[PDB]
RNA sequence: GUCGGGCUCAUAACCCGAA
RNA sequence: UUAAUUGGAUUCAACGCCGGGAACCUCACCGGGGGCGACGGCAGGAUGAAGGCCAGGCUGAAGGUCUUGCCGGACGCGCCGAGAGGAGGUGCAUGGCCGCCGUCAGCUCGUACCGUGAGGCGUCCACUUAAGUGUGGUAACGAGCGAGACCCGCGCCCCCAGUUGCCAGUCCCUCCCGCUCGGGAGGGAGGCACUCUGGGGGGACUGCCGGCGAUAAGCCGGAGGAAGGGGCGGGCGACGGUAGGUCAGUAUGCCCCGAAACCCCCGGGCUACACGCGCGCUACAAUGGGCGGGACAAUGGGUGCCGACCCCGAAAGGGGGAGGUAAUCCCCUAAACCCGCCCUCAGUUCGGAUCGCGGGCUGCAACUCGCCCGCGUGAAGCUGGAAUCCCUAGUACCCGCGCGUCAUCAUCGCGC
């Protein structure tokens, strides 16, 4: 009778805001939500020649790629439940909602 | 070496003039202030002002 | 049949196997996180694929 | 794992923007954008002459669709085409209209010193432009014209400055044209003001 | 005197080992 | 040297470099065998062009060609243009990118003024700074790019948050000990204290004190403090030059090949070996070798995959297989170090090159030319001439581990 949404984004911000609005719909409403849980960042680095050819001192590159990440648990009741389902958070940020 | 920027004096000198009565020899009454006064984001740079102004009002209450 | 004697064979392990999806090279290829590109085609589109330099 | 996920959404665009790039060079080609909706993915193009991407009457939206849906990845597609928004502040659409200048037959320097005026009259606090080839002469050279406010190294060049490259293939070769400009909300961290 | 190695951007001078 | 041992790079700034750990592929080299000309037009062609085959020869193998005779219906390389394609030439025809001068402190502009002019001035002098960084003086007064500011991470404190992370205090159940006054270990209820994860905020300013300097710019020494004087480690490299490297990553002009210098298949070669050189690994032993026992990590990675757990085998390995699309499951109980016993200064119980026999794994293929295990075998080496390299603090030395490459293979690169 609980649900379970995770979130995932490049983008700090948008991640916070979807968040933020989660809470305000579980605050609207008499339910209890336990507080967004920030698991820990996926980091993807990549370590690169610069040089196209071989002449000269070997210097490198070092790009990264950073995805933040939440948790956050709710009780599923339908008078709650209908108005997150229809939030729209932005193209750059995964939501996923399941039923426990 | 610990060489103050120009920018920081410029500023320092007009926050300075336009409220005489407004900054004391206390660090944190000039920070805030400095914080009050100004669109500064940067808290290294407001606590660079900050000091300058101390300085500044220590060299003419003292009158050089 | 002609046309079989122009055709590759199929493999499916070795250099043979990878080519760059951008410029077709063989050789150094980023394997990383299922990307399939040269080491030299990484570094010019990387700012556009959302990586950066922070240190 | 989730990793794979947003990499693999990255290269597609980055595919499909070099594509258009290429292919849409008449029309000015000024970016895009995609969107994924519940009935598939709405897909917006910008451009100067959206009457070449269109075609005459379809027959080229209809072509677009279809590479679009086969040769790329997309689900279902649905193209919109829209007007570039501050053309003047682009450099990439800038490098290219120089680049067709030279291409056209028209002295380089006069091809820089009229994008240059007009990037200054709409509003930038700089701008610099680069164009290296063999001009005049079998040995190759490099110019630079310049005017404004324009920061070169540290974070905020980075963050700020729009920049953009561009070939010119002429019959002697290819010249190379760089350009870069900054907007005029762009503020440096050394510019504080008093609060009145 | 022969052969090999050092030093020098390199050659000569100079230093070392060997038969 | 060879049929070929494909090519680039030669002081710093070539030589574990071209992410170059090549069995096929890669591939550009060598021996051999096949295939390819949109579009314009010539001989031609339904009385059927071009194209495709059961069988057996030639052949390494092939309807490639041939023999034996079947197929299908519309274009046409026997010809001239023309084109695709080209890791063929040219980096001294170019674009883009990268190394070095050099993260050095430089390169310039508006107006004025000096010189017939090339030019000069500002940009010079004194002191100061990591810095054309600043303070004073001055035919200069002002300004731009670089420096700094900026961005990422590390160390201290506060608020918010409590799962897949944490377990101190509290309740119950089970099992051990010196038999239980006391001391331990699991499991469940329960909690977010503590650790941790990650959003926001605080904190350091030459601010305070005493000297030197000028009473400026700053410098030297003290307190308090988690931290003290760019707090520490990184990213970001101005106008230019270097005919520096790269057309063998991709783009591109010209010149060439265009029935071969284009496209595929098989077998070789890049792995050769009187010899000169770079960078390393293992040693020459006690500041040790062997045998049994005892300790304590972090970074990363996993569905074309990581595999706990059980069984079999002396080992390498083999047969089943929970959980994992991952703060949940797995790689994953590191080594250097500590305790006890043998060896006692010896070419040895030092060293482990070289070679014989046997057992495995990956793969379409292990001879050329792969990696692993058992028994046996036991080379040089006993501290290194003239010369010459790296490093100022959690640094150097010493020790293992993760990732890249990758079907298999690490004395390498990048990190812990
Ligand atoms: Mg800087
Ligand atoms: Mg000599
Ligand atoms: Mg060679
Ligand atoms: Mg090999
Ligand atoms: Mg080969
Ligand atoms: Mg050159
Ligand atoms: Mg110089
Ligand atoms: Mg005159
Ligand atoms: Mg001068
Ligand atoms: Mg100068
Ligand atoms: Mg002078
Ligand atoms: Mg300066
Ligand atoms: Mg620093
Ligand atoms: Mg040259
Ligand atoms: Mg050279
Ligand atoms: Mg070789
Ligand atoms: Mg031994
Ligand atoms: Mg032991
Ligand atoms: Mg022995
Ligand atoms: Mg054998
Ligand atoms: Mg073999
Ligand atoms: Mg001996
Ligand atoms: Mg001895
Ligand atoms: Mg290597
Ligand atoms: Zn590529």
């Amino acid at each position: 009778q609980k649900a379970r949404i995770k979130l995932a984004s490049t983008n700090v911000r948008s991640l916070e805001e979807v968040a933020n609005q989660i809470k305000q719909i579980a605050e609207r409403t008499g339910v209890r939500m336990s507080g967004p849980i920030p698991l820990p960042t996926k980091r993807i680095r990549i370590v690169t020649r610069k040089s196209p050819d071989g002449e000269g001192s070997a210097t490198f590159d070092r790009w990264e790629l950073r995805i933040h990440k939440r948790l956050i648990d709710i009780e599923a009741d339908e008078r709650a439940m209908r108005q997150i389902m229809r939030i729209r958070v932005p193209e750059d940020v995964t939501i996923e909602i399941e039923l426990i | 070496g610990k060489i103050r920027q120009g920018f920081i004096k410029r500023v320092a000198r007009e926050l300075f003039n336009k409220y005489p009565n407004e900054f004391t020899r206390d660090f944190e009454h000039n920070k805030k202030k400095v914080e009050e006064l100004t669109n500064v984001t940067s808290k290294k740079i407001r606590n660079r002002i900050a000091g300058y102004i101390t300085k500044l009002v220590r060299m003419k209450e003292e009158g050089k | 049949a002609k046309a079989d004697y122009n055709k590759r064979k199929p493999r499916k392990f070795g250099k043979g196997a990878r080519r760059c999806i951008r410029c077709g090279q063989y050789g150094p290829i980023i394997r990383i996180h299922g990307l399939m590109l040269c080491r030299h085609c990484f570094r010019e589109v990387a700012p556009k694929l959302g990586f950066r330099k922070y240190e | 794992a989730i990793e794979r996920y947003f990499i693999r959404e990255a290269v597609k665009e980055m595919l499909i923007d070099e594509f258009l790039e290429k292919e849409l060079r008449r029309a000015g080609y000024g970016g895009l954008d995609i969107k994924k909706t519940p009935l598939g993915t709405k897909v917006i193009i910008f451009a100067a002459n959206p009457g070449y991407v269109i075609g005459r009457g379809g027959r080229r939206i209809r072509e677009l669709t279809r590479i679009l849906e086969r040769q790329f990845g997309l689900e279902n597609p649905q193209i919109d085409v829209q007007e570039i928004k501050n053309p003047y502040l682009n450099a990439k659409v800038q490098a290219v209209r120089i680049a067709q200048a030279l291409e056209r037959g028209i002295h380089f320097r006069r091809a820089a010193y009229a994008a240059m005026r007009a990037i200054m009259s709409n509003g930038a606090r700089g701008v610099e432009i680069r164009i290296s080839g063999k001009l005049t002469g079998e040995r190759a050279k490099s110019v630079r014209f310049y005017q404004g406010y324009l920061a070169k190294v540290g974070n905020p060049a980075e963050t700020l400055v729009s920049k953009g490259y561009a070939q010119a293939l002429l019959k002697l070769g290819v010249i190379g044209v760089k350009v870069a400009i900054m907007p005029p909300d762009a503020r440096l961290p050394d510019e504080i003001e008093i609060i009145e």
